[PDB]
């Protein structure tokens, strides 16, 4: 691609500058270029990749919701549908790009739990964003792809990580949200968030001050959803 | 939306 | 361009949807397409054009300042300079696009004071944004182009508009900022803001409730700068 | 910056 001529280290440096500048489309392009160098990503680099695309797709999701809401009010010219479709297609393209990077070849080469769970959670997340805008037949298959990715990530995280591990906690939070918002399974969402919270609570005594802060932050997010849902 | 993890 | 096949009315409708969705790059592209239909813009349409590009260039200016600050700290690899240059070039391209639209042919066909002052103020604004990132020789010519556009707008607004007219007030505010921030003329900036404020104050008695609200809002902005500067 | 008119 267009980043083929830039050094990997220069791409990472520019991704960090783009983050500071809140230039998230640039940041995503830089991190895509870094992934396409073919080497594995460090922990910091994985988080830069995720920050970049989370912000890009987050803007698209917010825009899609505004337009879909106007479109649905409009049905109580073709322009609202056309423009919603344009944004939807762009959103789908970003999700497909992220899923492509994970499939070529980040997940395949990810052997450690911290990297493999991170990437499989991302795969679940971006199928979930596809599911948010999907409708018929495709929606069922997209939902199952999200579920499968989250489930593999869950299986690894329960075998290989402590219950306070922030990657494990964030995965459980998002899988629970998948159950509630996508899969029409609020009871599974609640059960997963509660069991996750309770098992982390019992492990907090093992944690340093800084690890305690990181784990309790995500535990509070789990609690926030449980409060909303119960 | 807005229920998921707000960072990576 | 790419909007050549879309109806003018559809472009305007989509610009409004893009605004609601905070998709300002789309909004700017739609309004550019509308301008390129060749017809004059209504008051509402002029404001859509300006909102769109103000938000696009505003993001670029904020990013450029972050990167320029990091670059200057860095000088107390080439990557910071390269990326700052990339953003700067993109910023310059947006400003050139806006100036191109004003020159082809919005200003030429603008005969009423409300439209001509609006466009000439915009021309001053976007030369001013070019001046913010300009350095040598070019900076002098860009500054003079900004000054000339603002000065013509000022001459028309003092002849044709009341001193409380919000277009006139906003032009005076921005020309005063030009004097302070660009032209190294803080005393002219202060004199212009004070005289503008005082002459509007004396005309407020003529205004309806809604016109009073609009004019006093911009008068407060003038006061805010005067307080900062004195 | 941030001294100019915050709308068109
Ligand atoms: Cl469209
Ligand atoms: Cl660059
Ligand atoms: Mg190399
Ligand atoms: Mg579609
Ligand atoms: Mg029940
Ligand atoms: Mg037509
Ligand atoms: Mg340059
Ligand atoms: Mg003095």
């Amino acid at each position: 691609g267009a980043m083929g001529s830039m050094e990997r280290a220069s791409l990472i440096q520019k991704a960090k500058l783009a983050e500071q500048a809140e230039r998230y489309e640039d940041m995503a392009a830089f991190m895509k270029g870094a992934v396409e160098k073919g080497e594995e990503l460090s922990c910091e680099e994985r988080n830069l990749l995720s920050v970049a695309y989370k912000n890009v797709v987050g803007g698209q999701r917010a825009a899609w919701r505004v337009l879909s809401s106007i479109e649905q009010k409009s049905n109580e010219g073709p322009e609202v549908r056309e423009y919603r479709e344009k944004v939807e297609t762009e959103l789908q393209g970003v999700c497909d790009t992220v899923l492509g990077l994970l499939d070529s070849h980040l997940i395949k080469e990810a052997g450690d739990a911290e990297s493999r769970v991170f990437y499989l959670k991302m795969k679940g997340d971006y199928y979930r964003y596809l599911a948010e805008v999907a409708t018929g037949d495709d929606k069922k298959r997209i939902i199952d792809s999200a579920r499968s990715a989250y489930q593999e990530a869950m299986d690894i995280s329960k075998k290989e990580m402590p219950p306070t591990n922030p990657i494990r906690l964030g995965l459980a939070l998002n899988f629970s949200v998948f159950h509630y918002e996508i899969a029409n399974s609020p009871e599974e969402a609640i059960s997963l968030a509660k069991t996750t919270f309770d098992e982390a609570m019992a492990d907090l005594h093992t944690l340093s001050e800084d690890s305690y802060k990181d784990s309790t932050l995500i535990m509070q997010l789990l609690r926030d959803n449980l409060t909303l849902w119960t | 939306y807005d229920l998921s993890l707000p960072f990576p």
